[PDB]
């Protein structure tokens, strides 16, 4: 049994693989309220919803970005996604896979480049529900 | 845990199947033979505790070739590039696959001829097992009162 | 396996929801008469066997009655008159109890109830506890009363046959107070003795009675145990305080000897597991204030080196954390240091004008 | 007599223990408000209370966290957890043993890799009361 | 004559010596107000009092820090301490002592380490007056 | 304190028991054996003061293998897989138990042969205590008011 | 007894008004405000009270996903007739011992909306009301 | 799926579990489901304290 | 006996949902009784929890992974356990009265 390896991630956008990729990244943070109850000195918490936050980042092989939201994005209609990552090593015991839904993105890069360096684009999200597939 | 030897003796396997000339990890024998012949053998193995049983473990694997014909300077770039191939991503020993997560080669001037170095580096967990033993049911169990 | 449908209805009382451990307060008596053969033990007064003499009548009368409370339990040993001394003592010895009274008294029993008592409490690990009149044995265990001559009830009673009262004095009283400095109004008369003697017996020898405000009371009623070592120590000598003790020592006995015995494998989390089971108990009974809250529990690392010591491990150095968590084997060994509660005897107050 | 070290680290996570674990920290801080004293050019503080305060980071074997929390949260129910840790260094004096109580977790994260990098995980909390075990 | 090395420092709380330390601190912070007078382009200032800070860094030899107050502090009661820190050179011309009173801490540490770190515990505080001794 | 000579001592009695081979300290012995011997030394010492009293020391130990018949490079890797069982995590000298922070190996060429070198570090705390002496009793203690 | 997780939170309150449910609801607020006179009595330095009848107020706020608040009265109070509603709020949640469920009886809004937007700014709309009767059902 | 690489002369003597579980069947394929039936109510129990 | 033979027995499958209905009609009957003063209003009606862990340590499973909560809700095959309790009145018979003159 071994720690499974980021080599071995593969990530699926809207049912098309997304052959280049280097970081994918989702995450959950939770609201809590701070309340103190009379006679203790402890400060317990109550739990009021959570928010979803995440990135990706790739390579600039192509302008894959582009075609899904630059023409929507300035005519007023936001799209929404569907993301899935499976993370199989073939060291660990197992593979898992995660399917977050209804990813809206938050900036869209039109162009980058500086001299001597390879292009690189990475792109912040949010999610707001998501379900879980293949457990370990 | 996992030995060395088992390592060592895959790579020999997979150098045995692919190329026909002959493999020696000795320095009498890369003396003594009349041709070209491999060496391979494991360089360093780095050791970090990472856990409260397990360890993290770097293994960096030399294999040379040494021409001694000394005419045959093209086979080494024809050996060189089928090498690439087998090494690729992972190797398989005793089921266990173990990342390769670096690749480097290099042409240097050794003595008086060019020889071919070609290294990789391994990176896998490996723990220990403490024995596990047994013990007695407890009867006669008597406690003191000092105060 | 598969039967028929059923439903069932169950319908109980409330639990009591009190543990009750061991026995706290049980009186165990032996006299010698011809009648009534063997064991009676008697629930109240209002029942007694006829048989008895009217001797034995006024012994039973005399242990009845208690300090506070009456005693929640009497067992009555019945020994013939010319019956040997030793096998009224080894019947009892199956049956539990807590206090031993003796009435006649007499030279020759003392000699083999204080060696009992002794055998008992040290080899046996039984903590029980026996009452007489001139025996000089200083043992924690063993418990002697000194007072001539004492009329009760215009009628003239011996030193032995009230040692009964006083030991049924003794069991009446719950654990939290003492018998200490108590009135006692049955007795009228007493012979007269100054407060000097008074102090003189009972710095060495036996508690006494003695008369001084109102009432004729209890006077520092303590065991006597004159012999000073550093493990007991002078708490060892008050009665309340290894009463308490000994409560303690046989209801962890019992709790141990439930379910802590060959059911499962000795290893140091089993130990802890036991060390917490008795901390909770502690901390149980010092819910009820019998004793100190603070007391700790912990592995005797001097009865486990001994022991190491004796199967030749030969640790002449050796880590301290590694000692205790030792490969002990079969035994287990625990060390407790607890506080008793004592109740207030003594109070000095100083005023400023 | 030596300065007990971090490696010797074992962590019971609802009685189930945590064999991959890096780290481990439960801390307190004391809330105080600041008093002046008519004459007194010192500025003394009173004790108001304390909120606790803590994080754990082990590496991503397997997928412990979410089968914890992660259906419960979306459902609006917030789970309470019991944490003990020990720390027994041979060459030290004793072993000390703590018992944190009543643990609320800060975040949830549902994947996370990069290319070449070991997976680790880490997750912050928040405790109200603690008991203490083994005083060295 | 030489500057006066930190090696040599010793450190005595509420009258026991703290044999394992590493650091300590304890300093004074005036509280000042801007008053700008007619007719002077200097901005000349208050003194209206001070409050006082430090810090103490030890090895986590034991369990010293929670006997002191982790009782107390969740009853409700809060604990005042007092400091002494001697600073002895031999090169040096002379040794100097401070009587630090009436100190209260800021936070408590009931567990932290990671792996292959020896433990390091730091604790901040705050104190009131000050006694000197021992002058140089 | 702890004298360096007990660890040595405990090391060449663990590789007594373990291994038949041989085991040297000086170089004589090495350069006049027959057959693959092994040596140990101490390689560095670093201390540094943490305490007013105490000492952080590093101490780095160095294990050599040398094959002199030089056809028996296998039995170097079963004796280096040997090697790394014994020494996990601690050692026990004098009965305090010091944590080996990390483990290192290499094989590399020297002079005409191929040996294996093994290393590993050592981390403890130790102390100096002073010696006290006893002082007489005080009297006649008398003041002069110079001013 | 008290645990910080059985205080109620907000989101988990709906509403129903006249009989259909209001999903795009942000608060929702009901409250019954006493009327007292002050009565002096002889020989008596504290000033007491006496109840006399109550009013009661609330406000409903909601985003401007439709026009629903038109369809309503718009309409109504041309013509000059007052119309009435009656509104049902339920709190539930979870952590909590119990839902409560209060129906609030003889509605009567006090002004209506027709456009309020603003660049930059999402719509909402808020709406305050007096109503007279009320009743319990399934509190805690 | 194990037995089946058996018959078919693998010799999986030692093997990864995942490879197994995407190994190269062939022309079959093998489930298994476990779930759980509820029952009708038959035997009810009730204890009440006075 | 009668109701639940009459009704519960063999008509409606075991789930937690009908165990709470269950138990809501048990706890009506009760309170049904209660306005004829036989009994108090206090009664409460609940799962059995010890019988729910006997029977689920009679199967043999190992409980520690599930939640406290969980396990009430386990499925339990066939058998069903309840656990209430009550307070039976009763006419005055013995009368004590004091009077301070």
């Amino acid at each position: 049994r071994n720690v499974m390896s980021g080599t071995w991630g593969e990530l699926w956008l809207d049912g098309n693989k997304v052959a280049e990729v280097k970081k994918f990244q989702a995450k959950m943070e939770f609201t809590k309220e701070d309340i103190i109850i009379a006679g203790q000195m402890g400060t317990d918490t109550k739990y009021m919803g959570y928010k979803g936050k995440g990135s990706i980042t790739l390579y600039h092989v192509s302008s894959r970005m582009h075609k899904l939201i630059g023409e929507k994005i300035k005519r007023g209609s936001e799209p929404r996604f569907v993301a899935i990552s499976k993370l199989n090593d073939p060291d660990s015991y197992g593979a898992e896979r995660i399917a977050v839904k209804n990813i809206a993105f938050d900036d869209l890069t039109l162009a980058d480049w500086e001299v001597g360096v390879k292009g690189e684009i990475e792109a912040p999200f949010t999610f707001t529900e998501y379900d879980f597939l293949d457990i370990i | 845990m996992l030995k060395y030897k088992e390592i060592l003796e895959t790579i020999i396997e997979i150098l045995k199947k692919n190329f026909t000339e002959s493999i020696f990890i000795d320095d009498e024998s890369v003396q003594g033979s009349e041709g070209s012949c491999f060496f391979v053998s494991i360089l360093s193995v780095i050791c970090t505790p990472v856990m409260l049983n397990t360890n993290n473990k770097d293994i960096v694997i030399s294999i040379k070739y040494l021409p001694k014909p000394q005419s045959k300077s093209i086979r080494m770039y024809e050996i060189s590039d089928e090498l690439n191939k087998l090494f690729n991503r992972n190797i398989k020993v005793t089921d266990r696959k173990l990342n390769i997560t670096k690749l480097e080669q290099s042409i240097k001037k050794e003595e008086s001829i060019y020889v071919l170095n070609f290294t990789f580096t391994l990176n896998y967990l490996d723990s220990v097992y403490e024995e596990d033993v047994v013990y007695e049911n407890m009867k006669e169990i008597n406690l003191n009162l000092g105060e | 396996a598969i039967g028929l449908p059923s439903i069932n209805i169950s319908f109980k009382e409330l639990a009591t929801t009190v543990k009750e451990r061991s026995a706290r307060g049980i009186i165990a008596m032996v006299l010698k008469d011809a009648k009534a053969l063997g064991l009676n033990e008697i629930h109240e007064k209002e029942d007694i066997p006829v048989d008895l003499s009217a001797e034995n009548k006024e012994y039973i009368n005399l242990a009845l009655m208690g300090n506070v409370n009456t005693p929640n339990k009497l067992l009555v040993y019945v020994i013939e008159g010319e019956a040997d001394i030793q096998t009224a003592l080894d019947f009892l010895e199956t049956k539990e109890f807590n206090y031993l009274c003796m009435p006649k008294a007499v030279e020759a029993d003392k000699t083999a109830i204080k060696n009992w008592i002794i055998k008992l409490r040290d080899i046996d690990k039984v903590k029980v506890k026996a009452v007489l009149g001139k025996v000089v044995g200083n043992h924690e265990g063993i418990i002697n009363f000194t007072t001539e001559d004492v009329l009760v009830g215009e009628k003239k009673y011996s030193v032995d046959e009230f040692t009964s009262r006083v030991a049924g004095l003794i069991a009446g009283t719950p654990l939290s107070q003492s018998v200490t400095y108590t009135k006692l109004s049955d007795v009228v008369d007493i012979p007269k003795m100054t407060k000097v003697d008074a102090e003189s017996r009972v710095n060495k020898g036996e508690l006494i009675l003695i008369k001084e405000a109102g009432a004729i009371r209890i006077a520092r009623g303590v065991n006597s145990l004159t012999e000073l070592t550093a493990e007991k120590g002078e708490m060892f000598q008050k009665i309340k305080i290894v009463d308490t003790l000994d409560i303690i020592h046989s209801d962890i006995r019992k709790v141990i000897i439930d379910d802590y015995i060959g059911k499962v494998t000795n290893s140091y989390d089993n130990k802890c597991l036991l060390i917490v089971a008795i901390k909770s108990y502690l901390e149980e009974l010092e819910k009820s204030a019998l004793i100190e809250s603070d007391s700790t529990v912990e592995i005797d690392f001097e009865a486990q080196k001994s022991y190491l010591k004796s199967k030749g491990v030969d640790l002449s150095y050796m880590t301290l954390q590694e000692i205790k968590e030792a490969n002990t084997g079969s035994k287990v060994f625990l060390k407790a240091k607890i506080k008793v509660l004592d109740a207030m005897e003594d109070i000095d107050l100083s005023i400023e004008i």
